[PDB]
């Protein structure tokens, strides 16, 4: 029943920076504090328990401190493999987890590799058309996708999905999917995708003509 | 050696009950405690309860209590979590966790965790996904893809060349369509030189509908 | 890491004590403390308990509404205010470290890892009495011709706790402090003997340090041939 | 609020013994065992899910099955002859500590030891205080059964005789004390006084006289 106050909620720091996270409790938890690493789409891994005890296998850069109410977790040198959601756990009386900390790597601007995919002939048979745009490996997360069917800007017809930060090159990948019927798709020729990003000087367009 | 296996993701109607298993292997189940943790969509980790598989005693969280019932079968070396009267708010990924005593320090710590089991609280029927290839019209890098369209429930698992091709793979999170069905795309960037000289098959797998697709993109 | 209790002694029926346990070597707060008594010849009996710093309190049915447990986390001390004492309360009172608090998890796997020396408490209408120490002159009959046995007679005292050492703790080899007799008078009588060399009998000095805690008497009697 | 165990259990040297404890709290909690020698504070031997503190030999092991928990002593040795107390935590209501009646463990009834008797006459200092006390000190014997008889020269004395009950020593053997209180008129009257220590037939008769 002891409350958790984990600060910050999110952070961005360059590879090598000294990342610092704090977890303050409502009452004294007598050093019974633990820290967990939850990498994107994975099971949480125990790094440090009992305030400062490091688990065998966990790298030396990870360390914990604090006593009573105030506790602090530190990564001495942030690595591109440290991309995760970090949580604090109290285990004095009952069990409570913290709000979490979104740890992302701050890096230099990377231009998106744009690719336009037409609806397959098998999909058209079913009477539906899905045009997919790809923004492979880019930084920062901010990216604008402007769909254009024959110089006509498309709003609402599109639906985009971005990936987590990459484990190796620490970049993102976005995929905007434009949907139309086999009838509305056959009424137009040129299907464009206008990508606006910090890595690109002018808004890059990757299109295709039907046929 | 020390592993914490969990049962496959499940879909249940709102108001019904779900029982999730946790296969303990590589360690004696009786020698530890087993916890259950609810992880809401994008939200924080929520501890549910603890069981002592050796004796059977249970300590549940005051909010989860009355709806959560943790069981353990030592002979089969598995721990179960039963959650009834399933609301839309119960739609989450549930984790089982091993808690071992550390003799040297003289403290207990929740060391190992299960892979997780996604619970989908929905009225919509279980549907297999339609797989479509993503190859363009006509530089160095060339992008290929697989469109895992119209399926329920989540999740789907997309491999490439039976798990050989791992680098350059980008399987985006599923987008919930207005149709009420999920859809996700899996792209892979490979050079043009290697293209036309290697087979590029994507291995789609939807366990709830027992769908298994191996489509080659050209 | 140590636990040392003090305060025990003689009390007349209906009276009160005065029991204090001093903790050292560890963080007193973050540990649940409890008292366990033991009547002579009888087994261990739990008295009271006090959680980490919560501060939850528990008493045994027999001592309910008479004994009061308290802890000074600043002074690293545990206390017990045992009021309206019955004759049956006569026991050796141990101060034990529970290691896990009743409010904490894993309390099912808890135990008393560190225990105290025990402070003897005697509930009797009879009055306290100090010891009469007499020197038991060296006797060459055992264990050798080059060894002789000399001792101290701790005659007529009350209650039972009497501490005997030799040459202010220096002499330990051959020291045998016999258990005391409960005489017809009701008073205890104890003896302590040490086998020392017959060669060094004239050169070395042998003084026994008798200490009767409940009468505050401290006798340092020298034994001579 | 009840924990029952056998009041006494007997072993043999090298043999394996199992001390049983039966309680309702043992279903929900784990038993902690304590070793207690005469005039000694209790010592933790086994606790929790068969946990032994450093310094406790491999001989001690903990078993559990429902309401019953068992302490197993593999290869019984002389130094293991002590009182064994089972203990639990309950956790229901106002009684969180439950102790057992104890088990008086006895090992092999061998080897027999001969008593070493030492007799002291009353000190001149004691005689000045108009009192006399003869000190008979029986030590290093086995079994703990001794008969003490006093004799004024040849005639036996039954009055003014106070003798202890034999008790275990630091070497697990036995020790007894017997005091004969007299008036200096009685001590000076004789003619010598004797202390008769009978142990398993064999009698040790140390004698003192005013000289
Ligand atoms: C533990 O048990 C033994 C055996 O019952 C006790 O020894 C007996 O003591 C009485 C006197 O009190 C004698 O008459 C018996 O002959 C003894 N029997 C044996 C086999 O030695 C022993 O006293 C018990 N220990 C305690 C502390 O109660």
């Amino acid at each position: 029943d002891i409350q958790m106050t984990q600060s910050p909620s999110s952070l961005s720091a360059s590879v090598g920076d000294r990342v610092t996270i704090t977890c303050k409790t409502s009452q004294d938890i007598n050093k019974y504090m633990a820290w967990y690493q939850q990498t994107p789409g994975k099971a949480p891994r125990l790094l440090i328990h009992y305030t400062s005890a490091l688990q065998p296998g966990i790298p030396s850069r990870f360390s914990g401190s604090g006593s009573g109410r105030d506790y602090t977790f530190t990564i001495s040198s942030l690595q591109p493999e440290d991309i995760a959601t970090y949580y604090c756990l109290q285990y004095d009386n009952l069990w409570t987890f913290g709000q979490g900390t979104k740890v992302e790597i701050k890096r230099t601007v990377a231009a998106p590799s744009v690719f336009i995919f037409p609806p397959s002939d098998e999909q058209l048979k079913s009477g539906t058309a899905s045009v997919v745009c790809l923004l492979n490996n880019f930084y920062p997360r901010e990216a604008k996708v402007q769909w254009k069917v024959d110089n006509a800007l498309q709003s609402g017809n599109s639906q985009e999905s971005v990936t987590e930060q990459d484990s190796k090159d620490s970049t993102y990948s976005l995929s905007s999917t434009l949907t139309l019927s086999k009838a509305d798709y056959e009424k137009h020729k040129v299907y464009a995708c206008e990508v606006t990003h910090q890595g690109l000087s002018s808004p890059v367009t990757k299109s295709f003509n039907r046929g | 050696q020390v592993q914490l296996v969990q049962s496959g993701a499940e879909v249940k109607k709102p108001g019904a009950s779900v029982k999730v298993s946790c296969k303990a292997s590589g360690f004696n189940i009786k020698d530890t405690y087993i916890h259950w943790v609810r992880q809401a969509p994008g939200q924080r980790l929520e501890w549910m309860g603890r069981i002592d598989p050796a004796n059977g005693y249970t300590k549940y969280d005051p909010k989860f209590q009355g709806r959560v019932t943790i069981t353990a079968d030592t002979s089969a070396s598995t721990a179960y979590m039963e959650l009834s009267s399933l609301r839309s708010e119960d739609e989450a990924v549930y984790y089982c966790a091993r808690e071992g005593y550390y003799g040297n320090y003289g403290v207990y710590a929740m060391d190992y965790w299960g892979q997780g089991t996604l619970v989908t609280v929905s009225s919509a029927s279980t549907k297999g996904p339609s797989v479509f290839p993503l190859a363009p019209c006509s530089e160095s890098t060339a992008a290929l893809g697989c469109l895992v369209k119209d399926y329920f429930p989540e999740p789907v698992t997309v491999s490439w060349n039976s798990g050989a091709l791992t680098s350059g793979v980008h399987t985006f999170p599923a987008v919930l369509q207005s149709s009420g069905l999920y859809s996700l795309s899996s792209v892979v960037t490979v050079p043009s030189s290697s293209l036309g000289t290697k087979t590029y098959t994507c291995n789609v797998d939807h366990k709830p509908s027992n769908t298994k697709v191996d489509k080659r993109v050209e | 890491v140590q636990l040392v209790e003090s305060g025990g002694g003689l009390v007349k029926p209906g009276g009160s004590l005065r029991l204090s346990c001093a903790a050292s070597g560890f963080t007193f707060s973050s540990y649940s403390m409890s008292w366990v008594r033991q009547a002579p010849g009888k087994g261990l009996e739990w008295v009271s308990s006090i959680s980490r710093s919560t501060p939850y309190i528990y008493y045994a049915d027999s001592v309910k509404g008479r004994f009061t447990i308290s802890r000074d986390n600043a002074k690293n001390s545990l206390y017990l205010q045992m009021n309206s004492l019955r004759a049956e309360d006569t026991a050796v009172y141990y101060c034990a470290r529970d290691l896990w608090s009743p409010d904490s998890n894993y309390y099912d796997q808890s135990a008393f890892d560190i225990w105290g020396q025990g402070t003897m408490v005697t509930v009797s209408s009879a009055s306290t009495k100090g010891p009469s120490v007499f020197p038991l002159a060296p006797s060459s009959k055992s264990t050798s011709g080059g060894t002789a046995a000399l001792g101290c007679l701790v005659k007529d005292y009350f209650p039972e706790p009497v501490t005997v050492s030799w040459n202010s703790g220096a002499l330990t080899s051959g020291v045998h402090t016999f258990p005391a007799v409960l005489q017809s008078s009701g008073l205890y009588s104890l003896s302590s003997v040490v086998t020392v060399p017959s060669s060094s009998l004239g050169t070395q000095t042998y003084i026994c340090n008798v200490n009767h805690k409940p009468s505050n008497t401290k006798v340092d009697k020298k034994v001579e041939p | 609020s009840e924990l029952t165990q056998d009041p006494a259990v007997s072993v043999a040297l090298g043999q394996t013994v199992r001390i049983t404890c039966q309680g309702d709290s043992l279903r929900s909690n784990y038993a902690s065992w304590y070793q207690q020698k005469p005039g000694q504070a209790p010592l933790l031997v086994i606790y929790g899910k068969n946990y032994r503190p450093s310094g406790i030999p491999d001989r001690f092991s903990g078993s559990y099955s429902g309401n019953t928990a068992s302490l197993t002593i593999s290869g019984a040795q002389a130094e293991d002859e002590a009182d064994y107390y089972c203990n639990s935590r309950d956790s229901s209501g106002d009684h969180p500590v439950v102790f057992g009646g104890g088990t008086n463990l006895t090992v092999l009834g061998q080897p027999k030891a001969a008593p070493s008797v030492t007799l002291f006459p009353p000190s001149s200092e004691e005689l000045q205080a108009n009192k006399a006390t003869l000190v008979c000190l029986i030590s290093d014997f086995y079994p703990g059964a001794v008969t003490v008889a006093w004799k004024a020269d040849s005639s036996p004395v039954k009055a003014g005789v106070e003798t202890t009950t034999p008790s275990k020593q630091s070497n697990n053997k036995y020790a007894a004390s017997s005091y004969l209180s007299l008036t200096p008129e009685q001590w000076k009257s004789h003619r010598s006084y004797s202390c008769q220590v009978t142990h398993e037939g064999s009698t040790v008769e140390k004698t003192v006289a005013p000289t």
